[PDB]
RNA sequence: UGAGAAAAGCCUUCUCUAGCGAUC
């Protein structure tokens, strides 16, 4: 990135995703989705999420990357809010109660927000989370109810 | 779509369970027999 | 909800505050189960 | 309590122990393959 | 029941009259220390026992003779120590011996058991309970380094 | 059978069974079993805990530490002392309740509630507090054991159409609490009153609008819903009603305006009102707008409902310099006349100033 | 009262004797002798046992409060 | 056999073992 092309870079970046195929990868693909907004633009951090959607090794920190991206774009498509959301509690929605929080608050923060749906969302929140995750998201939003957050 | 008229459905299926066990709520608290207080004090004008 | 024939509430005879002479019978009825083995005493 | 195992033992018992954890990272391999080719196929059942 | 638990504070009585003799307590003072014994008393007849229970215990009776002590010196008062001090001191020993016998695997207990010796007890008595811990505990040398320290 | 009933009438808390035997424990954590097994040094060890984890979220607890959580309320048992210390002790447990309310989900509340019931028994002393503290989270499971530790099998009680929750071990159904609130006047009573007692209880401490906000969003739910609810809404609803309606008008908290806003509007759209009462209740509406400036708008769009669903000529001329007075009164309404009809205000107003001018 | 001798008062040895485990080391002394551990243990214990559990807003319907001994046996 | 016989739910009176307790 420093001293070379900007093609360059990406091809070093496709030879990195072919040879580490384990859980290596995914430190791997967080900086490449880093660096496509920088080089690129927002067309350009999209097609890169279109094609790793799909390679199952992830993290959240995938996801709310590509959040931040939409948030700091003028369009901030609500709809495509939902849409990554969606992906990254299909993945991590049976641990993860903060992902889960942000989620809510997403629909009552947000101008174009429904908070409507977040009769849904808890309701959708008790049952996926198992064990002491479940009593996790419990506090944690009897805490956001009261101003502590 | 369709997943998300589901939750809908299976939301309102388990209220409706539990309102069938909660009950209508239309009956109120039954009446009680009253029985007057004894030995009350009061006060007579005539002595003044 | 009226009752007739009634009689006042006295001792049962088959009480175990009586002692067992003085009881009358246990008033037990045995039936051998199907499912129940058998066993006997037999000397060879 | 165990007795002491020799040293062509438990040689045996790793390279046993090595296939496993190596049919196990094949297989979460194999899961990952499926649900890649689920949602390229029939999307809509697999979010259902 | 309580046949133990009464011997108990019949013999606990006497040094209390004495202190109220001493005008270092008040009645009611006197009356609260009953109840607060009695029931601390019946916490460790019980057929179930608990080594928190002695803690207790002890802890209220270390309680107890810091106070008496810190009230001596204000009222400048230095008689009849054996009647009061040693009395409370037999009581906890023979307290610490039970509980001892009762939890033998117990270090700790153990320590303690060897500081209140220390703090309050003639040194024959921590030379015993000494002797009594390297009894079962020769596995130790730590113990060994502190019985020779000593 | 006339003496059992005389006898079980004559029953009173103080001479409680349980008091004279351990053989069966009220406890909120622990089966009885189980919480017949433990001394008073444990409860007292874990309701101070978790008081302990409560100061560090909350300071304002910090003045429960010396009646509630001390050795003196170790020692205290309620039935030797007189009725004027039982009257203390439960003014002090209901504030102690009003500032537990918002926290009721978290552990460190729960302990606490079961200290109080294991040292008080508020379940036999304080029935009514520990209802209105626990009412707003009905739909969840703790309010169920909460209700399981009372004793409402009699089917005189005051609590008795909370029977089922107890038996059957579910959480209270929203239709079952609407139906009784709009059917049964003395709830609702109660639900306004807790409303109202619990607003002047946390007005004093700043910057404590927050802890209002769940219990507010249930006061605002539910009497809707029960204006919804209700066939006919005769008269004493509204006589009802009236009151609070216009100590909520009256209040600073944004929250309690705004559901007052929301059953004035409700009540607006479903009877018909009396001509008085609509030239009343919108002058108190347009008398108090400018004390929040954050809710000036709302407050005029509610107006707008207030004249479009009763008579054309129900408001009179007195409120009229009131609401001419009112900062930036066009803007707002040319801002409401962006997205929303705003015919009824100005057809009222524009009579009143051409005689004005 | 670990290491608190009277040879420290008179200061013979420039050095005491040191036995290698310390009282913070181990859990402490269990009585205090001046102006609660266990007392913990015994409350975590008990928290555990606790019929307030993960999964409490899971299950559907609450066990009962109380049983009669004859619909137990 | 003849408080006829048969079944369900609530109180009362008591019986057995098995740990536990006695070490100061």
């Amino acid at each position: 990135e420093g001293a070379k092309s900007q093609e360059d870079t990406e091809a070093v970046f496709k030879k990195a995703l072919l040879a580490v195929i384990g859980a290596d990868s995914v430190t791997l693909k967080n900086k490449y989705l880093d660096w496509a907004y920088r080089s690129g633009g927002y067309k350009k951090a999209r097609a890169v999420f279109k094609s790793l959607q799909e390679s199952r090794p992830f993290s959240v920190d995938f996801f709310r990357k590509m959040i931040q991206f939409e948030k700091e774009q003028e369009s901030c498509n609500m709809a495509n809010i939902r849409e990554y959301y969606e992906r990254a509690l299909r993945e991590f929605g049976s641990a993860d109660s903060d992902l889960w929080m942000d989620y809510m608050k997403e629909e009552l923060n947000h101008p174009l927000g429904r908070p409507e749906n977040c009769g849904q969302i808890y309701w959708r929140a008790m049952k996926m989370l198992q064990g002491e995750s479940a009593e996790a998201f419990v506090a944690k939003h009897a805490m956001h109810q009261t101003g502590h957050l | 779509e369709n997943r998300a008229k589901l939750e809908a459905r299976l939301r309102t299926l388990e209220d409706r369970g539990i309102r069938k066990i909660s009950g209508t709520g239309k009956a109120l608290a039954k009446t009680e027999k009253y029985e007057h207080k004894s030995e009350v004090k009061t006060y007579d004008p005539s002595g003044d | 909800t009226r009752k007739y024939a009634t009689m006042k509430r006295m001792l049962s005879l088959r009480d175990q505050r009586l002692k067992e002479k003085d009881r009358l019978k246990p008033k037990k009825k045995e039936k051998k189960d199907p499912s129940a083995l058998k066993e006997r005493e037999v000397p060879q | 309590m165990g007795t002491e195992v020799s040293e062509e033992d438990i040689c045996n018992i790793l390279h046993l122990c090595t296939q496993v954890i190596e049919i196990s990272e094949y297989r979460t391999q194999l899961y990952e393959y499926l649900q890649n080719r689920m949602m390229a196929i029939a999307p809509n059942v697999t979010v259902m | 029941m309580a046949e133990i638990i009464q011997e108990r504070i019949e013999d606990r009585l006497p040094e209390l009259e004495q202190l109220e003799r001493i005008g270092l307590f008040s009645h009611a003072e006197i009356k609260a220390i009953i109840k607060k014994a009695s029931d601390l008393e019946y916490k460790i007849q019980r057929r179930t026992l608990f080594k928190e229970d002695f803690i207790n215990y002890v802890q209220y009776e270390i309680n107890l003779l810091e106070l008496i002590q810190r009230r001596r010196t204000r009222i400048g008062y230095s008689f009849k120590k054996d009647e009061i001090e040693n009395s409370i001191v037999h009581r906890v020993q023979g307290v610490f011996q039970r509980a001892s016998a009762k939890w033998k695997d117990d270090v700790q207990l153990w320590l303690s058991y060897v500081a209140f010796c220390k703090k309050w007890a003639t040194k024959t008595r921590l030379s015993k309970v000494f002797s009594a811990m390297l009894a079962i505990h020769s596995n130790k040398p730590a113990l060994w380094i502190m019985a020779a320290k000593w | 059978t006339s003496l059992a009933q005389q006898l079980q009438r004559l029953a009173l808390p103080q001479s409680d069974a349980s008091l004279l035997s351990r053989d069966e424990v009220a406890s909120l954590l622990f089966d009885p079993k189980e919480a017949a097994t433990i001394d008073r040094d444990t409860a007292f060890a874990i309701g101070c805990t978790g008081l302990e984890e409560l100061l560090g979220i909350d300071p304002s607890f910090e003045q429960f530490e010396a009646p509630l959580f001390s050795q003196l309320a170790k020692t205290l048992e309620r039935s030797v002392q007189t009725k004027a210390v039982n009257k203390q002790l439960d003014e002090n447990i209901s504030l102690f309740l009003i500032h537990l309310s918002p926290y009721f989900l978290l552990k460190p509340a729960q302990k606490c509630l079961e200290w109080l019931i294991h040292r008080f028994h508020i379940h036999l002393y304080n029935q009514d507090s520990l209802i209105a503290c626990v009412l707003p989270y009905h739909e969840t499971r703790i309010f169920v054991r909460v209700i399981q530790l009372l004793k409402i099998n009699n089917s005189k009680h005051r609590w008795f159409w909370l029977l089922p929750v107890k038996q059957s071990g579910v959480p209270l159904a929203k239709g079952t609490l609407i139906t009784h609130c709009y059917k049964d006047l003395g709830f609702m009573d109660f639900i306004c009153s807790l409303v109202t007692k619990s607003v002047k209880v946390f007005a004093e401490y700043p910057g404590s609008s927050a802890q209002l906000r769940v219990l507010l969003a249930f006061y605002a739910s539910t009497i809707v819903s029960a204006l919804v609810a209700a066939e006919d809404v005769s008269d004493n609803i509204i006589a009802k009603l009236f009151p609070y309606i216009q100590k909520g008008l009256k209040s600073s908290l944004p929250d309690y305006r705004a559901a007052t806003y929301m059953i004035i509007c409700q009540i607006s759209v479903k009877v018909t009102m009396e001509n008085t009462f609509v030239n009343s209740l919108a002058s108190q509406i347009i008398k108090t707008l400018t004390k929040i400036p954050s809710l000036i708008k709302d407050g005029l769009s509610c107006l707008i409902v207030l004249l479009q669903r009763q008579k054309p000529e129900s408001l009179g001329k007195k409120p009229f310099p009131h609401l001419c007075n009112v900062p930036d009164l066009i803007t707002i309404l040319h801002g409401i006349s962006e997205t929303y009809d705003v015919s009824p205000l100005l057809h009222y107003m524009l009579p009143h100033l051409v005689v004005s001018i | 009262f670990l290491n608190s001798t009277k040879a420290k008062l008179l200061k013979l040895t420039s050095s005491s004797i040191d036995p290698g485990l310390s009282i913070k080391q181990l859990g402490g002394l269990y009585i205090n002798f001046n102006a609660t551990q266990i007392k913990e243990k015994k409350k975590n214990e008990l928290l555990q046992k606790a019929v307030i559990t993960p999964d409490f807003e899971k299950n559907h319907c609450v066990p009962p409060y109380s049983e009669s001994k004859y619909q137990l046996q």
